[PDB]
């Protein structure tokens, strides 16, 4: 029943993992095209600090 | 290399000619030597040469441009 608000809390948590497992490296190419066409340095990021 | 060196600049003291595999043998410890303490300089931008945006010289670095002359 999870009576407690405790035991209702680690469910929460578990569903966020279950959700963020799988789209994770979907994401990942998302967030570097936008900040690869925005972001004034962000086309040479990975090797800002080469020589 | 030492040796063949003095042997080559010594010898007019007692007016010999040196034999051709002296002269082989002591150009080859030269040449030797020399390979020894070799040491090829790099060169360097020239100082008002631009540095790109992709090196982040807003929060990474403070250099718009290489130093270059040390």
């Amino acid at each position: 029943m999870a009576e407690t608000l405790e035991k209702k809390h680690e469910r929460i948590m578990l569903r966020f993992d279950r959700a963020y497992s799988p789209q994770k490296e979907v994401r990942e190419k998302c967030i570097e095209a936008t900040r690869f066409a925005r972001v004034p340095g962000g086309q040479w990021e990975g090797a800002t600090a080469a020589g | 290399a030492v040796g063949y060196q003095l042997l080559l600049r010594m010898l007019s003291d007692y007016s010999l000619e040196p034999t051709p595999q002296v002269l082989s043998n002591a150009q080859r410890s030269y040449d030797a030597l020399m390979t020894d303490t070799l040491v090829v300089p790099s060169m360097r931008r020239r100082g008002d040469f631009p540095v790109g945006q992709g090196n982040k010289y807003d929060v990474f670095t403070s250099d718009r441009y290489y130093p270059g002359d040390l």
